[PDB]
C-alpha cells in the first residue's frame, strides 16, 4: 500500500520504475524533465492505445501540499495495480500521471522545512524558488503573482523560468492534442475549481468543465458524504496568473481543465497524519475516478 | 542534520464576515511576504490560516485589531 505514508522523491520514482517491470504491456514510465538540482521528474503512461483521449494529472507542484502526490500515487496503484476494478475509466482512456511535479522543493520540506512551498532555483543574492503555479506563459504576471524574488508567490524571472514548470509543458505538449483532461492536484480545502484562475470573466465553455467537476463532487458526496465546492477559480481563489490550468486550458486546448484542492487534515491542513492518508486518497480517487468517467462519456 | 527552527511561531485562524474583510486579509497577504499565509479564499464561514513569526506577531494582531477582525491563536508554539 502507498496509501501507509508520505513517500520521499526517490522511494515514488522507485515505485515506478517497479511497476514499469512488472506491467511492460500496461504501463511505460520516462523522463519529462530534470529538477534544477538534478532530480528525474517523470511520468507513467497507463494504456496507451491509438485513438484514446488522454488525461493528464500532476501533483507536487507546491512542496508542502503533501496529500497530492499521494494522492496521484493512489490513482496510480488503482488505475496500475487494480485496473480489473477501474475498468469503466481504462477502456478508451490513457493516463499519463506525474505524481511530484516539484521534487526539489518537495525533499526539501522533508529535510528541512515542513512549509516550504516553491521550487528551490536561486532567484538572485538573497532567495531561492520560484511558485511554479505561477510561472506558466499565459497572462504570466499580470495578476495576483508577487514580483519578489522572495515571496512565496513568486512569479519567476521570466514564465517557464523552472525546469519543473518546463516539465509539464513539454509532457502535456507531447500528446500533440490527444488530451481532453487536464487535473493539477492541490491541498487544501475541498475545492473543484476551474478556469479562469487570472480573471473573473467565465471563459465561453465553462459549462462543460463544470459537468466534469460537478459529476467528481457528486460522488465524493454519495461515498462519503464530504461536500466540496466546484466552481470557476475566482469564485473561492483571489485572482492570479500563470497558473496550470488556464494555460492547459488555453495554450494546450485541453478542454476540461481542473484543479483539485484536496482535503486538509493535521495542525496545518497540508499534513494530515499518516494514519488519515488512506482515507483521504480513498476518497480522492471517487472524485477523480467519476471526473475522468465523464470525460471518458463526452470523447 | 539541522532543520529550520519554528521557535515561537504562531498561527491564527481568522474567519471574515463579509468579501470585504477577507479583501482586508488579502491586502496583509500581498503586502507582507514575511507572512506565510497558509489558507485564504473568498468561501464565506471559511478560516484563513497564517503562520506568523515572532517578529510579526505584533503588528500583524494590530492590523486585525484595527480591521475589526476576528480571530483565534490556534497553535501557540509551533515549538520548534
Ligand atoms: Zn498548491
Amino acid at each position: 500500500d502507498v496509501s501507509t505514508s508520505y513517500l520521499r522523491h526517490n522511494e515514488i520514482n522507485e515505485y515506478l520504475q517497479t511497476l514499469s517491470q512488472k506491467y511492460p504491456s500496461l504501463v511505460s514510465v520516462e523522463e519529462a524533465g530534470t529538477s534544477y538540482e538534478g532530480r528525474s521528474i517523470k511520468t507513467i503512461t497507463i494504456n496507451k492505445k491509438p485513438g484514446n483521449a488522454v488525461v493528464f494529472l500532476d501533483a507536487g507542484i507546491h512542496a508542502r501540499e503533501w496529500i497530492a502526490p499521494a494522492t496521484a500515487l493512489y490513482a496510480i496503484e488503482q488505475l496500475v495495480e487494480h485496473s480489473s476494478e477501474n475498468q469503466e475509466v481504462l477502456s478508451n482512456l490513457t493516463w499519463v500521471i506525474m505524481p511530484v511535479v516539484n521534487p526539489d522543493g518537495y525533499e526539501f520540506s522533508h529535510e528541512t522545512d515542513r512549509f516550504w512551498r516553491k521550487t528551490r532555483k536561486p532567484t538572485g543574492k538573497s532567495c531561492k524558488g520560484t511558485d511554479g503555479n505561477r510561472n506558466f506563459d499565459y497572462h504570466w504576471g499580470e495578476v495576483g503573482a508577487s514580483t519578489q524574488a522572495c515571496a512565496d508567490t513568486f512569479r519567476g524571472e521570466t514564465a517557464f523560468s523552472e525546469p519543473e514548470t518546463r516539465a509539464v509543458r513539454d509532457a502535456v505538449m507531447k500528446l500533440k492534442g490527444s488530451c481532453k483532461f487536464y487535473l493539477s492536484l492541490h491541498s487544501y480545502g475541498n475545492y473543484i475549481l476551474y478556469p479562469w484562475g487570472w480573471t473573473s470573466k467565465l471563459p465561453e465553455t465553462w459549462e462543460a468543465i463544470d459537468e466534469v467537476a460537478q459529476a467528481g463532487a457528486e460522488a465524493i458526496k454519495q461515498s462519503t458524504g464530504s461536500r466540496y465546492t466546484v466552481g470557476s477559480s475566482t469564485n473561492v481563489l483571489y485572482a492570479a496568473a500563470g497558473g496550470s490550468d488556464d494555460w492547459a486550458f488555453a495554450v494546450a486546448e485541453v478542454p476540461i481543465s481542473i484543479t483539485m484542492e484536496l482535503p486538509g487534515g493535521g495542525n496545518g491542513g497540508f499534513n494530515p497524519p499518516p494514519s488519515s492518508i488512506e482515507k483521504i486518497v480513498n476518497e480522492s480517487w471517487v472524485g477523480i475516478k467519476a471526473m475522468a468517467l465523464k470525460v471518458a462519456q463526452m470523447f | 542534520p539541522m532543520r529550520r527552527s519554528y521557535e515561537g511561531y504562531k498561527v491564527y485562524g481568522i474567519v471574515p464576515e463579509s468579501p470585504d474583510e477577507a479583501e482586508i486579509l488579502y491586502q496583509i497577504r500581498q503586502s507582507n511576504p514575511d507572512l506565510d499565509f497558509w489558507h485564504l479564499t473568498k468561501q464565506p464561514g471559511d478560516e484563513a490560516r497564517v503562520l506568523v513569526a515572532p517578529k510579526d506577531q505584533r503588528s500583524f494582531l494590530i492590523k486585525l485589531i484595527r480591521h475589526g477582525l476576528h480571530y483565534q491563536e490556534v497553535i501557540s508554539d509551533v515549538e520548534g
